[PDB]
């Protein structure tokens, strides 16, 4: 099921959408592309609620992270019962 | 380094810093000053609003407790100084402009006028004929009964009183500008709440009514009493004649030839004179007697200026407050009280969320007091002017308890410290908020079906042509049994369990029917299936908005659904469209929803008055003494059904708002179709949203760029808060505005 | 539908289920689909649904009765 | 994964904790160690004490967890930055969450493989019209 | 004469939602993207400003009122 | 000869007549009922003897909506023209936001003394290029 | 070829800036995907719901600019 | 009944005429193969349409509504 979330490459590295997501989808890794020398990544998406919030953390000229919401779990719908 | 007193410390507990702020204009030329996000520059439309919704959230401005509590001082003598702006007014339109003495010469036959409307575009159709050639704008404040109670005769009186009202709005102004920037008294002085307590009690609430009784006793008792005479405003000796001259008190009141002695030696039945406790209404007047309430007055004095030495400041003797709070817990609460003297004493918000809860209760309660206990002269005779008054206070009320339950829900965000409040009752209430609220939800859906599913069943049974199968005082009865108890106990106190009362405290429990003039001023209210109901409806509609607001509260830290929701803040529109979507889940959205809700109790609770007091109530009375009703009595088998309630109350009696063209009444079907218009606009706002808004302005931005117009502060639409907040406002105003005409053309119209 | 938004509905769901799995003899029932609030989109869709049934539906009404009490 | 130790935190108990789901689901653990008594806001409403020592707490979901534990390492005098999150299954299997490779991943670390990455701009993403009766989006692409 | 101007105004207001939905759908500077999102979704969250009712979808919703009001009048 | 034949002059219908004959003062003067039974009996009426305007173009009825049109056309013109400039010239003053919260009044004022010339400075502008902005240097969103 | 204040004309399609004009700030050595730092006076709709303003700086690559 | 009827009839098959124009741009138009002709150059100039259909609609709503709230005064 769950969200999906892409990282591309305008990513710039600040790691912002790491640190606003509550729920630990995204990690950091090495990359070239950027001068940071890092990109974002979303191993965790199973987890993914799609809050949003990385995408309002992102600086660059439209989102370098995007969350497109899919198929709704229990982990997704943020239950607790 | 401004005007500097002396001292005045007294050698008290107070402690000001000299001149902490100095004055300057500049940051009048700086909109945006008081915000660090504002002061840089408005790059977007934003920024504007934003000036605006953060004006006075001195919170967000500064970390300083004691300059938010200065700030906060100034602004309370700012804001009295212009509420005495507006009563000077208020005292000059009497004064200037309204036909006070026409009234007074003759208040059956004339209605009480202020304002005068300028002669142009054809707007001098509003200067209506009130009686003795007097034409303008009849009020419906009751300005006239206050100032015939109070003893006014001349209209230089109430112009002195508009000059007085000016200069105390001066010396507030003044106070709150010396208080913040000159002598600014530190932190340490707001948190002494035992004194300011006893000062309150004593000097604010028992010095008021002791002075007040005093000049009702010297001046509103003897001209009142030679008024209700016929005496006539002209032949009434002015006040202080009656303090010059003793011998004219005693031809009024003998008890005034004993002297002081009475009251020195404890010799008070002599005072019986003026000292009353009779209990009913003024026969020539309608209204409350004037010795009653000089008495009454004076006894609340009494027990407010004892009530003021409870609490203990610097001699040792009295309550310390933080004692009383920690002693009170038991078995079922931990630690009870622990720690809410000092959440009492650093928060705001609580403070302020706990008064505007209780004077929201208790302007209803001074609605419901002032309609059946008419304590002005000649008020019960104008409908107008009692159901104007009624539904204000009302309103009044609801909005401050809505007020109430935000800034429980901003303490809850802002102030709250887990460390502070460890196993007492804020703790395990959030620690049991799922129950209570679960509970609560239950008993708004049981009363919704128990109310509301009563009319449903008998506009059903009655279309169906079952009569005998509806709710009513015919058919299935739902008699209100206890509050009949509770009338047939009030009107059997006089001589009973009242001995010293001569009459029942209100008529509307029962008795004799009361009638001034050819109208009834009081008579009793029966209540049936219909009162059952209607006041049932109330009871959910009351607990619905305490469910909302109450939720909102008990969850503004965090929910199952957001956990991490107070670090979001008070106000925010949500977080996502993922948990399956998560909007309005902030306590300011809960005081958004609460505001609806509000309205749509007190709208059900205002409807209910009119027509129970135009149909069981209100009415002429015959030389023979039978009563025909304003609507003749329609009320207990028409507001059982929504049909009748959609017939017979609002189509029947909107009859003269939609005919007041052509007359002095046409401003108010004016308003109302104002009213109509306003609502309408605010379910744009309600019902969409930001997002299609913006993408329509980037193609009107476009347009601008074409022709170079293009501004440099960005047009932005609406935030999602302010989208609501503006959807919310302009609902209550158009809804509020619809019904303030159809009450004031309706109650106007009936004579 | 249309004023009030969602999460204000998810968290008193939250109670409502919460209150049903601590009431005993009620506990012996469980839902076979967890509760949820109406989704955004679903939420837009069913008010303007009832905006629209109610709108046709009064005014049908308010033209049929009164041509036919007139009767033209 | 294996075994989890630690103290329950004192509390008296709230309304707010667990329901059938996490018996009959899935559950989240937090272990953290903390260098004294100190008092700290439940995820689910009301204070609680954590001790010193280890600390093991049950909650609901992850983000119950997760803001426990930026709560416990950016509200406290000495921060605690030593808190791991597993998930708990009824079978008793154990599965460790967070932190992933022992480093919290706002900053970056080797051996990281990079997921969800796309070698394009947004609006670098195919014409929808263009994978039509596929089931796939211009993001899954 | 004035009804047929608030006709006018109403086929006008309704038209204007409808075709601004239909032309945006594919994308606008709030959603340079919103092709990937289909024609019916919740929205893109409170960021970049706040985007409730952001889909096509959205403005058939919105354009459903005006007809309407146009239909009543 | 028969045009308009479902009106007739207010002078000639006694419906307005009789109404006129009761016309309510607008103002202090109590003459102000008999001035405008004097001047709208000049237009067209009805048969419920309200005057009725003839937007239709010709110049026999060019006081019911030509004159005026020009009249708003000027003045509406003129706001739009000034304000226009006022941005324009603010645009390049390093801080263009805040001069546009807080005006710059000596700048204002003279934009606005400067309006009634304002077809002849927009014919002008057309003519060069300082009215319209060529679309490939504007900003568009994504089609 | 893009120096530091060169006018640069967007023609990223889905940059909130295209057809917008920005100064070019500096440029990254190389190895980097998007090198040209471009600053703008309009601020884009970055920021949480009731923000004040937005971003005002982004990097491009150079065959996404046009030179003014 | 039979006017109201099909007027409301009329109305509904509007708005899903355009509902679905919106849902063939988001889910069906190609650019490449619609290149340049007259229903991509409808997408090129949209800031246009969408503009004058917003003046038209406030022109018109400005103006009756201030006719007849003249009139009711
Ligand atoms: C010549 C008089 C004067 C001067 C120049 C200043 C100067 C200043 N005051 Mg001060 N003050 C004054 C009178 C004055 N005050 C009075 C009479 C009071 C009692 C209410 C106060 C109480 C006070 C407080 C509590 C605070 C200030 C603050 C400030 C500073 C912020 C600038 C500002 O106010 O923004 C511009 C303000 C305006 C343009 C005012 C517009 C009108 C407002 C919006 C409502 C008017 C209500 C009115 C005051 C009530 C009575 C009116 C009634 C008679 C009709 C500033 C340097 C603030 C500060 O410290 O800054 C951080 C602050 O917190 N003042
Ligand atoms: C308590 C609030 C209050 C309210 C709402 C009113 C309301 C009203 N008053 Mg009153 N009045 C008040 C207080 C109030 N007054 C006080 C305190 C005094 C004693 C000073 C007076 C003395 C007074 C007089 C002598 C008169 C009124 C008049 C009026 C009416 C016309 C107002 C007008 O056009 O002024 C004029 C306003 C302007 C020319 C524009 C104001 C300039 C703006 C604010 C500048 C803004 C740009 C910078 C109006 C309904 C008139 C009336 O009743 O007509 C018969 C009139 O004769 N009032
Ligand atoms: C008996 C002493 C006394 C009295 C009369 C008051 C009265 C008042 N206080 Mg205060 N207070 C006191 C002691 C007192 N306080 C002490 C000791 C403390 C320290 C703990 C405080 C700290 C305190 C705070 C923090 C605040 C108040 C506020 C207020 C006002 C709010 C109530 C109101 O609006 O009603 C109606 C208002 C009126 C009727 C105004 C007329 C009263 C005038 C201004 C004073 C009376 C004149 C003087 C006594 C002489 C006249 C009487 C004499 C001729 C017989 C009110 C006028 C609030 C405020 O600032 O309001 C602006 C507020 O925030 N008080
Ligand atoms: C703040 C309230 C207040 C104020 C300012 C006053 C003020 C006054 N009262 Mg009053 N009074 C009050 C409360 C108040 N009283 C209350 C609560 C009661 C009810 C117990 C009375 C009942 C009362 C009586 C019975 C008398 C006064 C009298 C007087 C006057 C004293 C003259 C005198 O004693 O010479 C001596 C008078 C004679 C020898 C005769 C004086 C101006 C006296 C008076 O004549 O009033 C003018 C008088 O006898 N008062
Ligand atoms: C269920 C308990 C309870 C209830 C029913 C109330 C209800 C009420 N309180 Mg009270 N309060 C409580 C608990 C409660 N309080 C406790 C435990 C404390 C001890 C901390 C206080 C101390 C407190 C004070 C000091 C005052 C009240 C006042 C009031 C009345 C305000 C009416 C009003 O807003 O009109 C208009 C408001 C006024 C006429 C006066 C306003 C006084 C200021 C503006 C509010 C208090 C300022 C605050 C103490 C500042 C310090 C807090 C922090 C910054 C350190 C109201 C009926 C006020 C009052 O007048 O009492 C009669 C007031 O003076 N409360
Ligand atoms: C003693 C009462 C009291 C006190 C002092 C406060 C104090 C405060 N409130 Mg509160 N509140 C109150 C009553 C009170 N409120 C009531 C009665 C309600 C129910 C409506 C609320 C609900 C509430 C909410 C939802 C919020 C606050 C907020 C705030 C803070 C920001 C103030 C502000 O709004 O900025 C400046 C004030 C304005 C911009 C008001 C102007 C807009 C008004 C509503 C238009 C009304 C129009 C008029 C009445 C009628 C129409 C006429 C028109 C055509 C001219 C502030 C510390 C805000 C906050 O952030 O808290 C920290 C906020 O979110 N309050
Ligand atoms: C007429 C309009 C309307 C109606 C009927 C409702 C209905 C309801 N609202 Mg609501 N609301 C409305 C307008 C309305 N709202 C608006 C405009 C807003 C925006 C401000 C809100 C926002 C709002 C909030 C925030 C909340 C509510 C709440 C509630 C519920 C209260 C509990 C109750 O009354 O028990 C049940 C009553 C009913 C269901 C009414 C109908 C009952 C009929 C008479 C019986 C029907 C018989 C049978 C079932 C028919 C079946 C047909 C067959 C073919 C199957 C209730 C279901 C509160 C709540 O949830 O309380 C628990 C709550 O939190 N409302
Ligand atoms: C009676 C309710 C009402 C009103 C007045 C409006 C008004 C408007 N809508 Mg709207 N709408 C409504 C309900 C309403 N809507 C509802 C329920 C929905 C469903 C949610 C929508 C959804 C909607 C959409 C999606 C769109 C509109 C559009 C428009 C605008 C069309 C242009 C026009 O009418 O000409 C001119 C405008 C008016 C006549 C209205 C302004 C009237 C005021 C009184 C003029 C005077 C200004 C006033 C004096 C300001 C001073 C305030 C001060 C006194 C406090 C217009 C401003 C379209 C648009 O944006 O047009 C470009 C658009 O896209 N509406
Ligand atoms: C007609 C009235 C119908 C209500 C009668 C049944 C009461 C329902 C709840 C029973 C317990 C509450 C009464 C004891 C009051 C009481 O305090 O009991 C005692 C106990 C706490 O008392 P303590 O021993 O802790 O006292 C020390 C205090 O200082 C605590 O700070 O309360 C509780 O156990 C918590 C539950 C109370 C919350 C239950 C309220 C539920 C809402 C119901 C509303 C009914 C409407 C009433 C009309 C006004
Ligand atoms: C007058 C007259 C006449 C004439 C007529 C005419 C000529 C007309 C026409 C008319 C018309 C001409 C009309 C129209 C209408 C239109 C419309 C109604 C539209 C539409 C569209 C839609 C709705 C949709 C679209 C779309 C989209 C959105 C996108 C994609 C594509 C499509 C298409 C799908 C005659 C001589 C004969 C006779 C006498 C009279
Ligand atoms: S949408 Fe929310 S849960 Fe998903 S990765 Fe972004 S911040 Fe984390
Ligand atoms: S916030 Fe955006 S630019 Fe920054 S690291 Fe995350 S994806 Fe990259
Ligand atoms: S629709 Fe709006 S309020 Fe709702 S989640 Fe989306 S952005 Fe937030
Ligand atoms: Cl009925």
């Amino acid at each position: 099921m769950s969200h999906s979330v892409k990282i591309y490459d305008t990513c710039i590295g600040c790691t912002q959408c790491v640190r606003a997501c509550p729920l630990d989808v995204l990690e950091m890794v090495p990359w070239d592309g950027c001068k940071a020398a890092q990109i974002a990544s979303s191993p965790r998406t199973e987890d993914c609620v799609g809050c949003k919030r990385c995408e309002t953390a992102c600086p660059t000229d439209f989102l370098s992270i995007r969350v497109y919401l899919g198929a709704e779990t229990t982990r997704s719908m943020g239950l607790a019962y | 380094m401004t005007i500097s007193p002396p001292e005045r410390e007294a050698k008290a507990k107070v402690s000001v810093d000299n001149n902490p702020v100095p004055t300057s204009f500049e940051k009048w030329g700086k909109p945006g000053h008081f915000d660090r996000t504002l002061a840089r520059g408005p790059k977007t439309t934003t920024w504007i609003w934003n000036l605006h919704a953060n004006a006075h959230d001195f919170d967000s401005q500064t970390s300083d407790l004691e300059d938010v509590s200065r700030k906060i001082f100034s602004a309370h003598f700012g804001h009295l100084a212009v509420v005495f702006v507006w009563l000077s007014g208020m005292y000059f339109h009497g004064a200037k402009f309204s036909n006070y003495e026409g009234w007074l010469a003759d208040p059956t036959h004339i209605k009480p006028s202020a304002q005068v409307v300028w002669p142009i575009v054809g707007q001098g159709i509003l200067n209506g004929d009130v009686g003795g050639g007097f034409h303008g704008i009849q009020i419906t404040s009751g300005l006239f009964y206050l100032w015939r109670a109070s003893g006014f005769t001349d209209s230089y009186q109430l112009y002195c009183t508009a000059i007085g009202g000016l200069v105390m709005a001066a010396l507030m102004l003044f106070a709150g500008w010396f208080h913040y920037h000159v002598k600014a008294p530190k932190l340490e002085w707001f948190q002494n709440v035992e004194s300011m307590m006893n000062h309150h009690l004593a000097g604010l609430l028992g010095l008021g009514s002791l002075g007040w009784a005093g000049h009702q006793i010297h001046v509103s008792m003897p001209i009142n009493k030679l008024l209700d005479a016929g005496v006539a405003p002209k032949d009434i000796p002015l006040p202080h004649e009656f303090i010059l001259e003793p011998s004219k008190m005693a031809e009024l009141y003998p008890s005034f030839a004993q002297g002081l002695t009475p009251f020195f030696t404890l010799n008070w039945g002599v005072y019986s004179d003026f000292l009353t406790f009779k209990g009913g209404l003024n026969p020539v007047t309608g209204g409350l007697w004037l010795s009653d309430t000089a008495h009454h007055h004076l006894a609340i004095a009494v027990l407010f200026i004892i009530a003021g030495h409870m609490y203990r400041t610097n001699w040792g003797i009295g309550h310390s407050m933080k004692e009383i709070l920690e002693a009170h817990k038991g078995p079922f609460t931990g630690e009870g009280h622990k720690g809410l003297y000092e959440i009492l004493t650093t928060s705001w918000h609580a403070q302020l969320a706990i008064n505007l809860a209780l004077l929201g209760s208790l302007t209803i309660i001074v609605a419901q007091h002032m309609y059946a206990m008419p304590p002005y002269p000649y008020q019960a005779i104008d409908y107008a002017t009692q159901l104007s008054l009624f539904t204000h206070h009302m309103w009044i009320g609801g909005f401050l308890i809505v007020g109430a339950g935000a800034h429980g829900a901003i303490f809850m965000v802002r102030d709250y410290d887990p460390a502070k409040n460890v196993n007492n009752l804020l703790d395990r209430m959030l620690r049991h908020r799922d129950a209570i609220i679960s509970h609560l939800n239950w008993v708004c859906i049981f009363l919704g079906f128990h109310s509301f599913g009563l009319y449903i069943h008998n506009d059903t049974m009655r279309a169906l042509g079952r009569p005998q199968d509806m709710f009513s005082d015919t058919a299935i009865q739902l008699q209100p049994i206890f509050a009949q108890w509770v009338q047939h106990l009030h009107t059997l106190a006089p001589g009973a369990t009242a001995p010293n009362a001569l009459a029942t405290a209100s008529y509307a429990f029962g008795g004799e029917t009361i009638a001034v003039a050819g109208k009834v001023a009081m008579m009793p209210i029966t209540l049936g299936t219909a009162d059952f109901m209607v006041h049932h409806i109330h009871a959910f509609t009351i607990h619905v908005t305490a469910l909302i607001l109450l939720k909102g509260v008990l969850y503004a830290r965090s929910s199952r659904l957001v956990p991490d929701k107070a670090n979001l803040g008070f106000r925010f529109p949500c977080d996502g469209p993922g948990r399956g979507g998560t909007c309005q889940v902030s306590g300011w959205d809960h005081v958004f929803l609460g505001l609806f809700w509000m309205y749509n109790s007190l709208s059900i609770v205002i409807f209910h008055f009119s027509w129970k007091m135009q149909s069981d109530v209100w009415g002429t009375v015959s030389p023979d003494g039978s009563v025909t009703h304003v609507t003749l009595g329609n009320f207990a088998q028409s507001a059982i059904t929504i049909n009748g309630w959609l017939r017979d109350f609002l189509w029947a009696q909107a009859a003269n708002v939609i005919n007041s063209y052509g007359s002095a009444l046409s401003a108010y079907g004016i308003m109302f179709l104002a009213g109509h218009f306003v609502f309408a606009f605010s379910l744009m706002f309600l019902f969409s949203g930001r997002g299609y808004w913006q993408e329509l302005i980037e193609s009107i931005v476009w347009a601008h760029n074409k022709l170079n117009v293009a501004p440099a502060i960005q047009p932005r639409a609406l935030s999602i808060i302010q989208g609501r907040a503006v959807g919310v406002a302009h609902y209550l105003l158009g809804g509020i505005v619809t019904t303030w005409a159809f009450f004031l053309a309706r109650s106007l119209s009936i004579g | 539908f249309l004023i009030s938004w969602r999460g204000y509905w998810q968290e008193l769901i939250e109670t409502i289920v919460w209150a049903h799995e601590r009431t005993p003899l009620a506990n012996l029932v469980r839902w076979k689909d967890k509760p949820v609030a109406l989704s955004i989109v679903q939420a837009r869709l069913v008010g303007l649904a009832h905006f629209t049934v109610g709108y046709v539906l009064t005014y049908a009404a308010f033209l049929i009765a009164s041509t036919a009490g007139k009767f033209g | 994964m294996t075994e989890l130790s630690g103290q329950p935190p004192k509390f008296g108990g709230s309304t707010g904790g667990l329901l059938s789901k996490a018996n009959r689901e899935e559950k989240y653990a937090i272990t953290w160690t903390s260098a004294s008594e100190q008092v700290f806001e439940m995820p689910t409403g009301g204070a609680a004490i954590m001790n010193e020592g280890e600390n093991l707490l049950y909650l609901a979901r992850k983000e119950q967890c997760l803001a426990l534990g930026t709560q416990l390492r950016t509200k406290f005098k000495p921060k605690i930055q030593d808190y791991k999150i597993y998930r708990v299954y009824p079978s008793g299997e154990v599965q460790y969450l967070h932190p992933a490779d022992g480093v919290f991943p706002e900053k970056v670390n080797e051996g990281r493989e990079a997921q969800g990455t796309k070698t394009r701009r947004i609006g670098q993403n195919p014409e929808p019209v263009t994978i039509k009766f596929s089931g796939k989006a211009p993001y899954e692409v | 004469f004035l009804v047929h101007h608030a006709i006018a105004l109403g086929l006008h207001t309704t038209a204007l939602i409808l075709i601004k939905g239909a032309l945006d759908a594919r994308g606008s500077k709030l959603m340079p993207d919103k092709k990937d999102f289909g024609y019916s979704f919740p929205c893109d969250g409170p960021g970049r400003g706040g985007t409730c009712d952001i889909s096509a979808w959205d403005a058939f919703y919105l354009a459903m009122f005006w007809m309407l009001n146009t239909l009543g009048w | 000869a028969d045009d308009f034949a479902n009106l007739t002059p207010c002078s000639e219908n006694p419906a307005y007549l009789a109404k006129s004959k009761n016309f309510l003062n607008t103002t202090n003067d109590p003459n102000s009922g008999k001035i405008r039974a004097e001047r709208y009996a000049s237009a067209l009426c009805g048969p419920e003897g309200y005057p009725h305007l003839i937007v239709d173009g010709r110049f026999t009825h060019a006081g019911d909506f030509l004159i005026p049109s020009i009249l708003f056309l000027y003045i509406a013109g003129w706001i739009g023209w000034v304000g226009r400039s006022y941005l324009i010239e603010i645009r390049e003053s390093k801080n263009p936001e805040m001069q546009e919260v807080v005006i710059n009044v000596p700048l204002a004022i003279k934009k606005m003394l400067g309006g009634f010339l304002w077809p002849l400075a927009a014919v002008g502008e057309y003519t060069s290029g300082k009215l319209v902005m060529k679309d490939s240097e504007i900003p568009t969103s994504p089609r | 070829a893009l120096n530091r204040g060169d006018k640069v004309r967007i023609k990223r399609t889905e940059s909130y800036w295209y057809g917008d004009v920005g100064t070019v700030a500096s440029v990254e050595k190389s190895g980097i995907l998007y090198p040209v730092i471009v600053r703008f006076d309009r601020v884009n709709y970055n920021g949480f719901s009731g923000s004040a303003s937005g971003v005002n700086t982004n990097n491009f690559a150079e065959n996404e600019l046009e030179l003014v | 009944a039979l006017y109201t009827h099909h007027q409301y009839i009329a109305g509904f098959l509007m708005v899903g005429a355009f509902a679905h124009g919106a849902i063939f741009f988001v889910r069906d138009y190609d650019p490449v193969a619609n290149k340049d002709n007259v229903l991509a150059r409808m997408l090129e100039h949209k800031e246009a349409l969408i503009s004058h259909l917003s003046w038209v609609s406030l022109f018109l709503g400005f103006h009756t509504l201030g006719l007849y709230v003249h009139n009711d005064v």
